[PDB]
RNA sequence: GAUAACGAACGAGACUCUGGCAUGCUAACUAGUUACGCGACCCCCGAGCGGUCGGCGUCCCCCAACUUCUUAGAGGGACAAGUGGCGUUCAGCCACCCGAGAUUGAGCAAUAACAGGUCUGUGAUGCCCUUAGAUGUCCGGGGCUGCACGCGCGCUACACUGACUGGCUCAGCGUGUGCCUACCCUACGCCGGCAGGCGCGGGUAACCCGUUGAACCCCAUUCGUGAUGGGGAUCGGGGAUUGCAAUUAUUCCCCAUGAACGAGGAAUUCCCAGUAAGUGCGGGUCAUAAGCUUGCGUUGAUUAAGUCCCUGCCCUUUGUACAC
């Protein structure tokens, strides 16, 4: 009975599910909040979908995100991709599109990744070498 | 009225979807409540090998792999009931492991 | 604090093996031929002296005492498993060999096992690996043949 | 106005609640707190006096976070990189004596309990001076 | 309103070189808050022309293996870099940073023309593209080797590295290595 | 003073040139002075729109 | 003896042994100094290696010359 | 073995560890002046060894005589005492 | 409870059976047109069912 | 690298030659159209038919053409 | 398209597997979310429907819904389809929009061959040799590893873009108790500094190991340009584990010893995007057991979108005294 959107982001194996539930923003992440999640030197990613829209956009709204797989940078990323989707469908579903249209556009503006996911993964292991393109040293004489 | 799963595996997915189909349409004829065949996660035995029988040439490996795949049917049937819709499910691919309580 | 002490040694000499005095006192001592950073770190907590300074800034009567702890490890609770020289084949004595003493203790350890005529002495006689390693590519210090 | 462990730098709060643990000078140090190395991949022993304190802080930080946590849990939370020096290097457990200890001193201050099924968890008292600890450094965080 | 590390503008740098305007990014829809995006910019050519320069020269650190796939390092590296620079300069650390790319990047270089070995170099110009390419490599090659078996950290070297590049003094290795490299292809013209 | 440089955008690629491909033909027109083109071999990518710095801006390229 | 792996006893000492090293039964008294040894580690397998002229293919310019 | 190299060998430094009264002085008045200090620039223009130029850059701190800029374990930055 | 064994060894264990038991009956039914073998398990018994020409054989 | 093979090419121009009136310029609807008056393996095959389908017919309704 | 050819066939493509998309569909206590109740704790009332909880239950069975995340299964989706330009209209190419994607990565793979490798994979096999003082077979011991030396694949380094000390925090592939066949993955508690030991359980496995607390990295610390707190070779001493047996040192742990090496001559290898490289982790071998391989994630670029110059390949014309 409470306007709430369950939105995911992803990068790599990294999966990071945002909870945007009606609220008085309250954001945070495994229980912590956004500026504890290490490391602090990608912070201003997790910070980028708050810094481009600003506070009174999440101002009405409590989000909690739960993030599982991956590693340090590809989970601040899909962090960062679900919370700039759920303020995207919170204000699709609850609020108009009209407005729901200028978080989306200001957002993909600054970055696509925000709300389109990236489809790059690793590639395989092909015998014969060490990854998937280098070979071992091949030896003439 | 006993909870009976029962644990369906094949190698063959047109097989098996066409038993886990079969049983739980059975059932719900019968007017026995089912639960949806729960797709275990598919289990693919690897084997890579040196290819070549003895050792000369280019190092090229044989990617065999064995794909096997899980169903549990969970239902409340008198033990009666589960033989016969058992007996009618056939198959040569798929193995049928019918648990009680 | 931070200025140099007037009595600062620039040198020091204990059991006749140089230590310098500009290095941190931990790992000085490590010049002492059978004292490593682990003994080192071990027997100055045992001589409970702050290890955030130099051993030139270290005074004479620490000093003597620091020895003293290296000599007589068994006697200020440092256990037997520290020891490098555990359980000898001689005397069961349990000890850390020091300067020209870890020296004598090889030398005589060699001796016997050539005494012996024991493979690893004989190994050792010759200039050869003595621990299993395979000698046919690797340990080349000779000089090239070549065939005529 | 309301602080948990999860929401302080966890880097300051190990180190604030080692120190408490060290000005409530209950907890059993070993005796052989100076001269062990605390894993197998380790080279050295630490830099540090009293690290029994700041290990004993972290466990029962780890414990608060994930309860059930028993001694093989602990060395593999404190396991690490052993440089096996010209072959590669893989991974290391810690120490289980220096574990099974720290657990066992903090049962003596009353903060950790045996788990049911096995493992230790935090008593409510463990539980109720970390959050005590957590506002304490929040409030020096604002202040 | 987006600052480099939130305290570094980028509205009031000025691109002086017509040539490398449309190839150097650091200005509207071009400023961002960290040198870390995770682009495709290596997906299609001349993609990254629209990637920060800030970024490249952090992409650019990672060198000689040890250094490899470690962007936070170099992001670091990079965040220490321009807070040296202001200290030295007074002025943006990303003004030094497009001054140093500017006088970096050789303006004539010397392709090699050989029918049968025993090539006979011939001059030709450089693309803007590559001047900047070049620019950011000749930059962080000069502070790489300058920090190498020395006790000053990578930061600073780096800082005094585009602090000379951006004044054109003869100190930086990068004005060194353009000016041969000019100086070659005026032999070779 | 003498031979100052010149400023010349690249108005259209010839193709490719140079041994190995490393150099490309573009033929460049005087942003000062328009109606005035040259032919130029440039190495590194361009493409059209592009702007040269020609530090002796007298030479017409030939095949190279 | 084959017993190559026998180690010695003090109880042993002050007896002549012929350990089979793989062809001979190499004779050793059993000095008191052995104790906590192995019988066959005074036994050598393997007559110790005088290296002779090296010879073609030893190297490459002997190798590949026809 | 054979070199296929050579070692640019350079004249050593030889660091103070402690400070003395040629330096101790030098350091109070020259380093707070500097735009830029850091422990490698100290250890540099007055030839002393980087632990001991750290841990006199941080009484000067104390003292207030200089303003850090930023910290971390890597690269510690102080600058001099601003005035407005 | 009295004895069983993992899928993955289960079903590797059955496809070496008829492996086996396609080799011996092609080294036994070399001289009749055998063309395969086919096992047909059920809950009293199994049906090992062998495709051959000339049957009388 | 889009050259469509002679499968494509054959069957498509058949299909305009068979049922031209019930096909038009639309990819969406001709894909529709192919999986029932055509027997297509493949769903990537059927998409590809019906690709050089939609190209032809602009062609064959601008002028005349092979088909 | 042309056309003394016409109609075909293999290969290529199609195909199979894999990856990226689906808030559409089908279900899920061996997957989970959300809501709720219960409980634990926090601060001020700034009590609050507040904040955290991998604490517990809402299974079945009286006590909630759902399927976003998860699994896997049926479909869908991309076709150069839309627009612009170019192309002799044509096959097509380039750019752009929309879009998750506008070339993911592999498997399969023609004709004809090679005196290419394999008789040391085989109860595949001709011929030949041997066969009881055996080249059969077994058992004991030794060797395969023997070291002036030459070479190949590698591993680890030469450090401060680091080492070390501590603290913090994220994977994915995948295996797991046996015909023969002894031989499994291990949680937890206690003992030991460690390697390890002892007891007690779970798991034939989306059920237990395991929310696989991985490593680099991240943050703080010490260091201080010194073959040095780089490096970890060699070697002495000692402890444990596997094994019937550890010496020629299986393997592992401890203390000590502390070599070359300061970025490598001529030369030469591999590689274009989640790629190289770093980094750790499963499988294979395995009583013991990875510097190899095979696979997996993790962080993550520089340069290039060219060419035939070098090494080769394919097609046509051309010359030939070549046809092993
Ligand atoms: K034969
Ligand atoms: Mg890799
Ligand atoms: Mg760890
Ligand atoms: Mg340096
Ligand atoms: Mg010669
Ligand atoms: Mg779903
Ligand atoms: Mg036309
Ligand atoms: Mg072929
Ligand atoms: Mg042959
Ligand atoms: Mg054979
Ligand atoms: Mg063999
Ligand atoms: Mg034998
Ligand atoms: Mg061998
Ligand atoms: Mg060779
Ligand atoms: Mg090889
Ligand atoms: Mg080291
Ligand atoms: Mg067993
Ligand atoms: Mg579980
Ligand atoms: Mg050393
Ligand atoms: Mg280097
Ligand atoms: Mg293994
Ligand atoms: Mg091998
Ligand atoms: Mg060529
Ligand atoms: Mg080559
Ligand atoms: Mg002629």
């Amino acid at each position: 009975p409470l306007q709430s959107v369950q939105v995911f982001g992803r990068k790599k194996t990294a999966t990071a599910v945002a909870h945007c539930k009606r609220g008085n923003g309250l954001i945070k992440v495994n229980g912590r909040p956004l500026e504890m999640i290490e490391p602090r030197t990608l912070q201003y990613k997790l910070l980028e979908p708050v810094l481009l829209l600003g506070k009174e956009r999440f101002a009405g709204v409590d989000i909690r995100v739960r993030v599982k797989g991956g590693g340090h940078v590809a989970q601040i990323y899909a962090i960062r991709q679900s919370i700039s989707k759920a303020l995207v469908a919170y204000y699709q579903k609850y609020v108009d599109e009209a407005s729901k249209k200028e978080i989306k556009d200001i957002l993909i503006q600054y970055d696509r990744t925000l709300l389109v996911a990236d489809p790059r993964r690793c590639e395989s292991k092909k015998f014969g070498g060490p990854g998937a393109r280098a070979r071992y040293q091949k030896s003439y004489r | 009225i006993h909870r009976i799963r029962i644990t369906l595996t094949s190698r063959n997915v047109k097989s098996l979807e066409k038993v886990c189909a079969d049983l739980i349409r059975g059932a719900k004829e019968k007017n026995l409540k089912v639960k949806g065949p729960v797709r275990m996660p598919t289990k693919t035995l690897r084997i890579t090998t040196r290819k070549t029988p003895c050792g000369e040439g280019s190092k090229t490996w044989d990617r065999f792999q064995m794909r096997i795949h899980k169903r549990l049917i969970d239902l409340h049937s008198p033990s009666e009931i589960v033989k016969q819709i058992t007996s009618i499910s056939i198959e040569p691919g798929v193995e049928v492991e019918v648990t009680i309580a | 604090s931070l200025v140099i002490p007037e009595k600062f040694q620039h040198i020091l000499r204990v059991l006749n093996t140089n230590i310098d005095g500009r290095r941190k006192i931990a790992f000085a001592i490590t010049a002492i031929k059978g004292v490593g950073r682990r003994y080192a770190h071990v027997v100055l907590r045992k001589a409970d002296i702050d290890l955030t300074k130099r051993a030139g800034e270290l005074t004479e009567d620490e000093v003597e005492r620091v020895i003293t702890i290296m000599q007589n490890p068994r006697q200020y609770k440092i256990p037997d498993w520290f020891l490098n020289r555990q359980k000898d084949v001689k005397d069961g004595k349990y000890s850390q060999v020091l300067a020209n003493g870890l020296d004598n203790k090889l030398r005589e350890d060699l001796e016997r096992l050539k005494k012996i005529r024991a493979h690893r002495g004989l190994r050792h006689f010759w200039g050869l690996r003595v621990r299993g390693q395979h000698t046919k590519t690797t340990g080349r210090r000779g000089r090239t043949v070549g065939v005529s | 106005p309301g602080v948990t462990v999860k929401d302080v730098n966890q880097q300051e709060f190990v180190r604030a609640l080692a120190a408490f643990l060290k000005k409530s000078g209950k907890l059993k140090v070993p005796e052989w707190v100076d001269t062990v190395k605390l894993a197998k991949h380790k080279e050295l022993a630490p830099y540090d006096e009293n690290w029994f304190y700041t290990r004993a802080a972290s466990t029962a930080r780890h414990l608060y976070l994930r309860g059930g946590a028993g001694v093989g849990s602990m060395t593999k939370i404190y396991g690490g990189r052993q440089r096996n020096g010209v072959m590669p290097s893989h991974f290391s457990r810690g120490s289980k004596s220096v574990a099974r200890r720290v657990l066992q001193a903090l049962e003596g201050l009353k903060m950790v309990e045996k788990d049911q099924d096995g493992g230790r968890k935090l008593t409510p008292q463990g539980q109720r001076d970390l959050d005590r600890i957590a506002g304490q450094v929040a409030a020096a965080n604002k202040k | 309103d987006i600052k480099l590390f939130g305290k570094w503008s980028t509205d009031d740098v000025q691109i002086n070189d017509i040539s490398l305007q449309d190839y150097i990014a650091v200005k509207e829809k071009y400023a961002k808050y960290l040198p870390h995006s995770a682009g495709r910019y290596a997906a299609k050519r001349f993609r990254k022309a629209q990637c920060p320069i800030v970024e490249r020269l952090t992409n650019s650190m990672m060198m000689h293996g040890r250094n490899n796939g470690k962007k936070l390092m170099t992001v670091r590296i990079v965040k220490h870099a321009f807070e040296i620079i202001h200290l030295l300069t007074g002025e943006n650390p990303l003004q030094v940073l497009v001054n140093a790319i500017i006088n970096s990047g050789p303006r004539e270089d010397s392709t090699r023309i050989g029918r049968a070995g025993t090539v006979r170099r011939q001059a030709v110009d450089v693309s803007p593209l590559r001047r900047v390419n070049q620019a950011i490599w000749l930059l962080c090659t000069g502070a790489r080797e300058a920090a190498f078996r020395n006790i000053k950290t990578i930061a600073e070297c780096l800082a005094d590295e585009l602090i000379n590049a951006a004044k054109g003094s003869s100190n930086s290795y990068a004005i060194k290595k353009k000016d041969e490299l000019e100086r070659v292809a005026k032999s070779n013209r | 003073r003498v031979q100052p440089i010149k400023l010349a955008r690249v108005t259209k690629v010839l193709g490719r040139t140079g041994s190995q491909g490393q150099c490309t033909q573009v033929r460049v027109e005087f942003m000062d002075d328009t109606s005035r083109s040259i032919i130029r071999n440039v190495k590194g990518p361009v493409r059209e729109g592009d702007v040269l710095t020609l530090l002796e801006s007298e030479r017409e390229a030939r095949r190279l | 003896t084959h017993l190559r792996d026998m180690i010695i006893l003090p109880e042993m000492v002050g007896s002549m042994v012929g350990v089979y090293n793989g062809k001979t039964f190499n004779q050793v008294e059993i000095k008191p100094e052995m104790i906590g040894h192995y019988l066959g580690e005074f036994s050598i397998t393997y007559k110790p290696v005088k290296h002779g002229r090296p010879g073609i293919g030893a190297t490459h310019s002997s190798r590949f010359i026809p | 073995k054979k070199k296929w190299s050579k070692g640019k060998v350079r004249d050593k430094l030889n660091n103070l560890v402690l400070f003395d009264k040629a330096t101790y002085d030098k350091l109070c008045k020259e380093v707070p002046n500097y735009k830029l200090i850091t422990p490698a620039v100290v250890s540099e223009r007055l030839k002393i060894r980087g632990s001991l130029a750290r841990a006199a850059l941080q009484e000067l701190l104390s003292k207030g005589l200089i303003k850090l800029v930023s910290k971390h374990r890597a690269q510690v930055i102080y600058t001099r005492n601003t005035k407005g | 409870m009295a004895v069983q064994i993992s899928k993955k060894r289960k079903f590797v264990a059955d496809g070496i059976f008829k492996a086996e038991l396609n080799e011996f009956l092609t080294r036994e039914l070399a001289e009749d047109g055998y063309s395969g073998v086919e096992v047909r398990v059920t809950p009293t018994r199994t049906e090992i069912i062998i495709l051959a020409t000339r049957t009388q054989n | 690298g889009r050259v469509r093979t002679k499968t494509v090419k054959k069957a498509a121009r058949v299909i305009i030659e068979k049922y031209y009136t019930r096909l038009g310029n639309d990819f969406h609807t001709n894909k529709r159209v192919c999986e029932e008056i055509a027997i297509i393996p493949s769903k990537k095959l059927r998409n590809k038919i019906a690709g050089y389908v939609t190209h032809l017919m602009k062609r064959i309704q601008r002028g005349p053409v092979r088909g």
